[PDB]
């Protein structure tokens, strides 16, 4: 429930 | 040791308050145990945002079976120190680089 980040890929 | 950087039972609201008090600039972080989701680890960086100044971010630290950390499966890492030495060393996908644990 609470925002976490994530790493991205590249695209 | 006790390694500075791991205050394992601070909640998500004082890690925010914690990281944005004086002494701590862009990069400084720890590593708490998580409070939404039992058993694993949530990483809190205090970072800089263009618009809006100092900020904190928040990652979930994963384990994989025993003994092995991520917060993207593309890297894995041993123990919590070595996941700390990498993105000390370089960002690598994360919002900022790690400088410096959390002064209290």
């Amino acid at each position: 429930e609470p925002q976490y980040e994530e790493i991205p890929i590249y695209l | 040791e006790p390694e500075p950087w791991f205050f394992k039972n601070l909640s998500r609201k004082d890690a925010e308050r914690q990281l944005l008090a004086p002494g701590n600039t862009h990069g400084s972080f720890l590593i708490r145990e998580s409070e939404s989701t039992a058993g694993s680890f949530s990483l809190s960086v205090r970072d800089f945002d263009q618009n809006q100044g100092e900020v904190v971010k928040h990652y979930k630290i994963r384990n994989l079976d025993n003994g092995g950390f991520y917060i993207s499966p593309r890297i894995t890492f041993p123990g919590l120190h070595e996941l700390v030495r990498h993105y000390t060393n370089a960002s690598d996908g994360l919002c900022t680089r790690l400088s410096r644990p959390c002064q209290t």
